[PDB]
């Protein structure tokens, strides 16, 4: 879970970036 | 003749870029680029890129701020806040949200604050954000639409082929799964990520990804909606994919009226945006496809006289571009 | 003491030799191996690979014409005939054809006229000729029969849940896709082959090919006959693939259901022959499974109620290799 | 017919012959 | 009876513990790890690997802020503020850095200031900083030293032998070129770095970077300051790397007399952490070699008498991984 | 007007062909093709390349035994014997013998016996053939020469610069290493080969291999005859090589000097055959390369004063092929 809260505001990061491909 | 601006300047905005470069007598002018490595660094990835290879244009600096690409000054700003860019100052008629993290309208909204008169998402926008497919339903297009979608890569490549599946042969309902180049969203070798599928060596293993780029097709395609889904599988190319569509229509069929169906649509209502490849060719062999599909008529089958199978290559990158261009072409064109 | 001789050394002759080393106690005794090659060029092709890592046994070569795995040694020749394999001379009661060179009577037969009483084709057989799944038929191998025919790995891995689906959904049409790593057959530049696809670059492609698995499963399950059908996409990856199967149904069902079934066959009539995987994996997690087939749950999809969709991951080259060692103590205990 | 088949027929575990099915 | 904190379960926290698991008898207990994250890619990243494989052993989560390994259970943190770490509530007492984000003196010692009373970087350190190589210097480290480095993957195969090089032939000056595998500072597709080259497709290129490991060198091999340079070459490999050095040596020689040298080291003083190959293998057949440089005997060269060209295979993860460990024994054996 | 036939239309040969193709005023008709294959394999392959693209020209065949090329009709002939070959009614003048096979007097004569007047092995002539590198000394071929070889592709971007330096510098003894891009010669998965190393996976390891290329320089380099060693390491990459040089000279010099005389050489007498790029690029920056060789200018280091360290790539498919093109003008320009 502390990923998903950090995700949140670094949407762009290494171990966040999300891409629908 | 719009202004342009790439807001977020990875893969897409300089396939971008160069596939806006590539047309003649273009309704739009590029004039600002934004990312945040400045200058220098845009130049170098413009010129040089490991896919598309080597830009055969003059590419080099200009002043200290901006680029010249063949002549053409273009300002590189570089602001991770797209409330501050000087849109208003530039005069940026439409912003290409390239950066892949402002998709809902407060995100691209901003591009909005700035200045910019019109955001083009390039990816499945959120909220109630009006998608388009060019080809399908870029028609449903007006003015009235500042921020805007133009969906994913794969959804411009199933919407024109199953709009002629569910056109003629009427689909019931299908899945899909598309075999796809990984991208930027992936680690190079095994750590942390959010999706435990991600977080795995992207050019080692086959990893699968939830997509919901087949529900999506429902957005251009009223009809569709509820009849499809499906999933991704990532494979060790850096470029080009492919969509696996299992349809279920209702008027019985077979494989040379379907792919037969398809060459008509090639010439008819979907010239340069659906294809048939007869030749035995492979994924690389679509790399600069101006096509956001192209069939592989020597695929296609037919189970039980209703279940349709087709197959279609779309280089993930490029082809999503050139539609992109399409699109800010009619944004551009419908300027109200 | 049912011994036993390896014809052809390739990925499977070396792959299998592995397995039955690693056998709790196998009641076949491998004494041969015959390879186009060299004799010290396969003590050490079998020592390192590249795929397995290092093969954990003594592995020095005995004289200029045998090995010595453990110690046991394991007389290696050489000779690109069939006919003229010291297999009479030798006694041998089973040959593994892992050549992919003699699939059919007339061909792999060469073996029986050297001397060999049964043979077994690690491949697809050519035209008439038994076929049977370890795991879904088995038994329908009368000792009467001389050569076999283990089917192909995507077969071997698209059928022990084939057969799950039909006889409790009832499979009516299907289709089917399997995202496989690529193999020998392929070049590994753009070099001239018989077909113009597997001569494209391997490790650089997304290359289809024909396959029969799906044909293949209308045998190890009559029932299926003339349903299933579908493709294959090879891909940069040296091994584990995966199959994509859609296939629509009468017994209207769900998604969450239709896992339940084979986590049941799961520890039942597919103990070790099927597995289902409720984490979110990559191919490179599969490596050394002897499943012949493991279904990742997260996957199954279902539109229509009926029209379902699982996805299977298979290590082609080892789950394989597990199979054969078993339809070969099917012979070796079942014996006459 | 063409002169690769025929090679492949006498020569199947050539490189350019080579044809396993999945 | 020493409590250890894992800081950054990266790719090299990650092999630590797994170096550290396999130890026979350890001084250390594996207390917590820290990262972005938490359990959820703790745990799942634990027991996966594409490069490793499955760890065996239950590694499954124990509470929502711990993971239980073989039962043992280990803390897992998630602050990216080493000030913030409960090092003094767990009572740490040493740290392996991972992060690759606290090199410097004054970044690491955080750690020392959040409770832990010695910190391990798992690279070069910045500032004042002892760095330490297991078989070359590592008996030189005094427990008053709070923070140490281990150096890089590229020195620690390096320094071996070079140290054996120099004292038995005495190095004039030298050059040195690393041909290494890909890690995760290098980006899948062209996206942006600020070091131009590392920005390009990891996987398709062969990409040139520079090293400090040939000035570090003489960090740990004082006769050696400013004799030595070299750079690196990232290869589309995931593991395993090989340094290829060149040195005039002031005693003439040949590649018999040399390796023969090379041997009697790997036997007396660098025993385990030397070791020269005869076999002619290739970088996979080194997958987990626990020794921090292994010479292809077969490969060294000799032109003209006095320049010596070596090639040394190492596994950067791995190799490196187990020294760090030893010298994190080598801290606990002088405890106090 | 001579007219030439190519053998062996691998990688090498269907290069060349593109490479003449694109010539302005070229000396050179090529109208004749021999393979293993025939029409069908020829005409796709030339046309399509998952390393040189889709081939901008019209290729279809021309009867079943023949092809087309914007026109210009090239008889497509299918014989693995050269002897048998319809060189004498062809009026073949010039024979590009690219099988890989036909590398002796023994071998390639079969071409002259067979109608043709010479003979150009693309690679290293067996025994004693004439050997020519363009820029080095292809000035030095004379009429009277039936069977001449135009090198290696590592001795083609060796010679040059190596060249150069010997002449400004003075090359004591170096050496070298290449790490090279994958060929065909390797095989794609762990299969027999008569070498141990290139019979492991092509795109999964870094694979050491023997060389001639230091040898070969003194050929064409006589001043350089025993002065020169080194060897090769095959990787994941399938085109595009470096070659890394360290020599010792006889005058003191500075990276920057090195750097100035090959730029002067550049822009003299190895005009078109030695470039020097002053940018952090990659390898596939280098496709399509014109340049024998292209100096990293950034990665040239001098150590200790005498102790030079070169890196530069080269495109080993195109690069070479250019200059196979150029020697059979210099034999087209000199005939007799
Ligand atoms: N890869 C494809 O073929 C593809 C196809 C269709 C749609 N898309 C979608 O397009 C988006 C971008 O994909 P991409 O492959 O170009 O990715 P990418 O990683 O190459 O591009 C992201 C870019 O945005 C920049 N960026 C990040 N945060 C920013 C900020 N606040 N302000 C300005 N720039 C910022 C990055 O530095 C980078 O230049 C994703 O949402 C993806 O789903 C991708
Ligand atoms: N690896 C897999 O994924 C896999 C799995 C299941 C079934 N198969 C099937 O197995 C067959 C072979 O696959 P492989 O991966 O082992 O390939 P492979 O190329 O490594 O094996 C062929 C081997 O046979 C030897 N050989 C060739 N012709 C011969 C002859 N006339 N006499 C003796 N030896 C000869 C070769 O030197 C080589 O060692 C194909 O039919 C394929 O469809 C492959
Ligand atoms: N890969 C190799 O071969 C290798 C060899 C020798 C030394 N090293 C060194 O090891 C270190 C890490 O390298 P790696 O390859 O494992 O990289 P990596 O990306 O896999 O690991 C870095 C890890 O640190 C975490 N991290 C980053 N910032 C953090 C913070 N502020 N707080 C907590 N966690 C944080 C990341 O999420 C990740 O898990 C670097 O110092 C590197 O130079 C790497
Ligand atoms: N690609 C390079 O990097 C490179 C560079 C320089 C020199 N070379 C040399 O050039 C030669 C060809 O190399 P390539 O890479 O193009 O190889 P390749 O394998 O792609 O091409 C050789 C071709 O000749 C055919 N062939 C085999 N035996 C034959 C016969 N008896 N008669 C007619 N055709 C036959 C093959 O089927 C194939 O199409 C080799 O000697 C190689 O060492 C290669």
């Amino acid at each position: 879970d502390p990923l998903e809260e950090y995700c949140k505001d670094n949407p762009e990061t290494n171990e966040c970036r999300t891409y629908d491909n | 003749k719009l202004k342009v601006a790439i807001n977020g300047f990875g893969r897409i905005g300089r396939n971008f870029l160069r596939c806006w470069h590539g047309r003649k007598d273009s309704p739009l002018d590029i004039i600002a680029i934004n990312d945040t490595g400045g200058v220098k660094q845009a130049s170098h990835l413009l010129k040089y890129d490991s896919t598309l290879g080597i830009f055969d244009a003059d590419v080099k600096p200009s002043g200290e701020t901006a680029i010249s690409v063949d002549g053409k000054i273009i300002q590189v700003v570089s602001n991770r806040n797209p409330s501050l860019l000087p849109w208003k100052e530039l005069g940026i008629d439409i912003v290409i949200e390239g950066t892949g993290v402002f998709v809902d309208r407060e995100g691209a909204g901003k591009h909005i604050e700035a200045g910019a008169k019109k955001v083009i998402i390039t990816a499945p926008g959120k909220g109630d954000i009006p998608t388009y497919v060019v080809g399908v339903n870029a028609d449903a297009y007006s003015h009235d639409e500042p921020i805007i979608s133009n969906a994913s890569c794969t959804t411009n490549c199933l919407a024109p082929f199953v709009k002629v599946l569910d056109q003629k042969f009427g689909i019931i309902k299908g899945t899909m799964t598309t075999t796809h180049s990984y991208t930027g969203d992936q680690r190079l070798l095994d750590a942390s990520h959010r999706d435990l599928r991600r977080a795995r060596a992207a050019a080692l293993n086959i990893v699968p990804t939830s997509t919901g780029a087949a529900k999506a097709v429902a957005l251009v395609l009223p009809n569709l909606k509820g009849k499809l889904n499906g999933i991704a599988l990532r494979v060790p190319t850096p470029n080009v994919s492919v969509v696996d569509l299992v349809v279920q229509v209702s008027k019985k069929t077979f494989a040379e009226e379907v792919n037969a169906a398809f060459r008509d649509s090639a010439e008819k209502e979907l010239k340069g945006i659906l294809d048939v490849c007869d030749e035995p060719l492979v994924s690389v062999d679509f790399r600069c496809s101006d096509f956001s599909t192209t069939i592989d008529s020597s695929l296609t089958m037919v189970m039980g006289d209703d279940m349709v199978k087709v197959i279609a290559w779309y280089d993930n990158e490029w082809g999503y571009s050139q539609r992109v261009v399409d699109l800010a072409d009619i944004v551009a064109n419908n300027w109200k």
